[PDB]
């Protein structure tokens, strides 16, 4: 069911706008090397927190 | 279907009564010191939100029940529902129409012999009402689910019959509250005419004053040769005692019968002279105490429907109480404000004829009503918007349109109010139409 | 709108019924030889599944003509409608309380100098029955594509209360199917105590062996004094002889009357014992028959409405039927079962008290009865599951309680069945509530 | 002096929804912010304002 955007543990701290990437246990982090960004979080969440964002 | 759901679940103690307040003390609590069981009932005598089942203390396979069951049946009511004035079932729109007096001429043999048949128009002032409510109310009876939360067929029906009354109380609170709505709605479009008091709360000297205007504003309404304040139209209207009604709160109320009425000797020369209906509180800021005609409310009904449905797979009903009505005021009724606090030193401008037609080079005559709120003078500034090249006001409201003309001139009246720094204005306004003339024919010499 | 589908659609054909008759002479086929028409009767004599179209025999041109149309009106029944308790429209919860029996003290005559007022409570069990079925039937009638189908009044109002009827028929066969399903469940849980002998269809000996232990178990029911032996909790029940009913399938009839009924002199002295109804089979494997009390089903309706709803946009009526209804088993009634396989040597253990309410640090005795067939001299190995340190339970089934508990124990009684490789335990629970107490020596020596 | 949330039993279908309100009882006549906390719930169970 092609979702637009997905909500996922954050595996670290996550800033609006953040590009995401997997990290460690499937969860999502931080990164900056496109590649590895699947998604861009529209919300800050904590570590162990759901972040909402676009993937794109 | 519920968990291990805690007794102090919705309650901030402001003191907890449980511990040293009753325990360790040797204060105003030591009277609850000799009660033994006083734990269970400072712990569940406020009340138990959730039912968690209790096993007996002395054979615990056995459940203890539920032995009354009460089902507490609130009726709400509307106070201003005193005010109402019928059904309108077809169209939507009401015309009111008040005739106004006119101005005397002077006799004369002479000149009547070329001015019969002459024409002097009526003052007539119109005003329209419109369909402003229509709202529905929405509840739902599933009926046989609901018999599992019941023994006692009496207490099934009372409560069936408690959830159609909530459908009929919150048509009550509606529309109290929609008719408490337009005493603010007029207030804010400043269409009351204001009376300056003093604050009644802060003295007892102040609230006497404020009892003789009350008596002696009653007593200008009702005088025989009419009054052309007091409503925002500004027409001459007489009203009558038994026709005003007085909207005070309580608070009011309370300071009234304690201070005033209790230490008179006379109560019926500081009474209030007609009708107190007693709200619950005005919504603005410095409103008190509303007097207005009976008149003054135009409120109709357009429909009030029970329409329901059932749905077959659910086994439930969907009640739809819909209710449409026309809500609105008069401008032609009294109606007059008591307001403490800063007001406008004027408050508002009234323009006569409100609407007007002329032919292009004919001539119209204004008055610009001001209802200043103290014994004050105020010149009128007359003013023409959408004029061009010829139309013109000439001071104190004779408004001379041209010829050529044809755009909808507007007439402003405006009254300065304050400083050069702060320019406050109070602009009243009137539309002109332009009738063609045709009887000139372009050029001239 | 179908293709060339042949007369043969499913058909499995044994043999050439037309060969037969036409090459085979001597055999039985010999007499359908004098048959002019035999070869067209076998064709089309069985019915036909799908109508082609058959032009006539006189002209072509023509169709033939569907002349009678025949509705079945099957009406189907509950064959075990008389179990049920009755009517249950308000409320949920159905309980069943039993006052067991209790047990005997020796006299004591100086333990008594302390224990006047020692108090016992009664062995009051009980049982918790709420609402289970609740369902609804649906259908749709189409009436306006089904006036296509018909060309008669008289078929297609007969048509139309045919399927009205499958929705009557539907709440008869299921009901029917819940309350085997009752059967099945209570067995798969291994409540129902177990006779264990080998199957009456087999041999003509263990038919009479059979029908030996039927009369003899029947008879060990209803003595006087009881048995605890015959129910899941365990508590002293007594049936009576016109209460017991006999729930043999079909082919165990028929053995009856055959094989023992036919060669019986006396009839009386060979038959079942109390009411036998005869149904379609027990699901469960093994499962033979089912001797269980009046008081064993516990089956009260809650609701049975039939409600309508029309579609104008799709013209069709549809019809809910729906059943709600209360379909549980009393624990406390005597309920036999017969299986016919290989049992496991325990099916239940039966705790008693089995909800307690101990105080903290206090101590209360629990003990096990245990289902056997065979039956042996097993063991019971006791436990409790509860996080504290303390609350340790004896061997004889004595709960010791820490001083501070605080969580819901939960006791088990575990016998184990087969070897230590792969261990079959059949476990019996209860719940311990705490009531906390209030000491209040937090170190002691 | 106390908050009040109109839905005090409710019962929620897993994935649901429910719209909570809250009552204030305050003698100041001080305008007040209700801060909308849900606890005991798993990664995934969320409240918003209103």
């Amino acid at each position: 069911y092609p979702l637009a955007a997905w909500q996922v543990i954050a595996g670290s701290d996550i800033k609006v706008g953040d590009n995401l990437t997997t990290g460690k246990d499937g969860t999502a982090v931080p990164t900056d090397d496109p590649s590895t960004v699947f998604g861009y979080a529209v919300e800050e969440a904590q570590e162990g927190q759901l972040v909402t964002l676009v993937i794109s | 279907t519920f968990n291990d759901v805690k007794t102090s679940l919705g309650i901030t103690e402001s003191y907890d009564i449980v511990n040293a307040i009753r325990n360790s003390q040797g204060d105003n609590f030591k009277s609850y010191v000799p009660l033994a069981t006083a734990n269970n009932v400072a712990e569940v005598g406020a009340g138990i939100l959730i039912n968690q089942t209790v096993q007996n203390d002395f054979i615990t396979s056995l459940v203890d029940r539920i032995g009354l069951v009460v089902i507490r049946q609130v009726s709400l009511n509307n106070p201003l529902k005193k005010f109402k004035k019928g059904q309108i079932p077809l169209g939507r729109t009401i015309e009111e129409i008040y005739t106004d007096i006119t101005k005397e001429k002077q006799y004369d043999a002479e000149e009547a012999e070329q001015k019969v048949f002459e024409r002097e128009m009526p003052n007539v002032k119109t005003l329209f009402h419109e369909r402003n409510r229509q709202g529905f109310y929405h509840q739902t009876i599933q009926d046989d689910s609901l018999k599992t939360a019941f023994v006692s067929w009496g207490n099934f029906e009372s409560f069936v019959s408690s959830i159609i009354n909530a459908i009929y109380n919150s048509a009550e609170v509606d529309e109290y509250e929609y008719m408490k709505l337009l005493v603010d709605n007029y207030y804010s479009k400043g269409l009351f005419t204001t009376v300056k008091i003093d604050e009644p709360t802060s003295s007892t000297g102040a609230l006497t004053e404020f009892v003789k205007k009350m008596r002696a504003t009653a007593r200008k309404l009702t005088l025989p040769q009419g009054s052309r304040d007091w409503n925002s139209m500004a027409v001459r209207t007489r009203s009558y005692m038994e026709d005003l009604h007085l909207i005070i709160d309580a608070d009011l109320e309370a300071e009234l019968d304690v201070d005033v009425l209790a230490k008179a000797f006379n109560m019926n020369r500081t009474d209030f002279l007609g009708n107190v209906t007693v709200i619950d509180g005005f919504a603005s800021t410095g409103l008190e105490a509303v007097l207005v005609d009976k008149d003054w409310f135009m409120v109709y009904d357009n429909l009030h429907k029970m329409e329901t449905v059932r749905n077959p797979r659910g086994l439930y009903w969907n009640y739809y109480y819909h209710v449409w009505q026309t809500l609105s005021v008069s401008r032609f009724a009294n109606a007059v404000a008591f307001v403490s606090g800063d007001v406008p030193a004027v408050t508002q401008v009234i323009v006569s004829p409100n609407i007007a037609a002329v032919k292009q080079g004919g001539q119209q005559q204004f008055t610009a009503y001001v209802r200043a709120t103290n014994a004050k003078d105020h010149k009128v500034v007359w003013s023409v918007e959408g004029g061009s090249t010829g139309t013109a006001i000439t001071g104190d409201g004779l408004l001379s349109v041209s010829g050529n003309e044809d755009n909808q001139l507007t007439v402003k009246a405006t009254v300065d109010i304050g400083t050069e720094d702060k320019p406050k204005l109070v602009v009243g306004e009137a539309v002109v139409s332009i009738r063609p003339n045709n009887a000139s024919g372009g050029a001239q010499a």
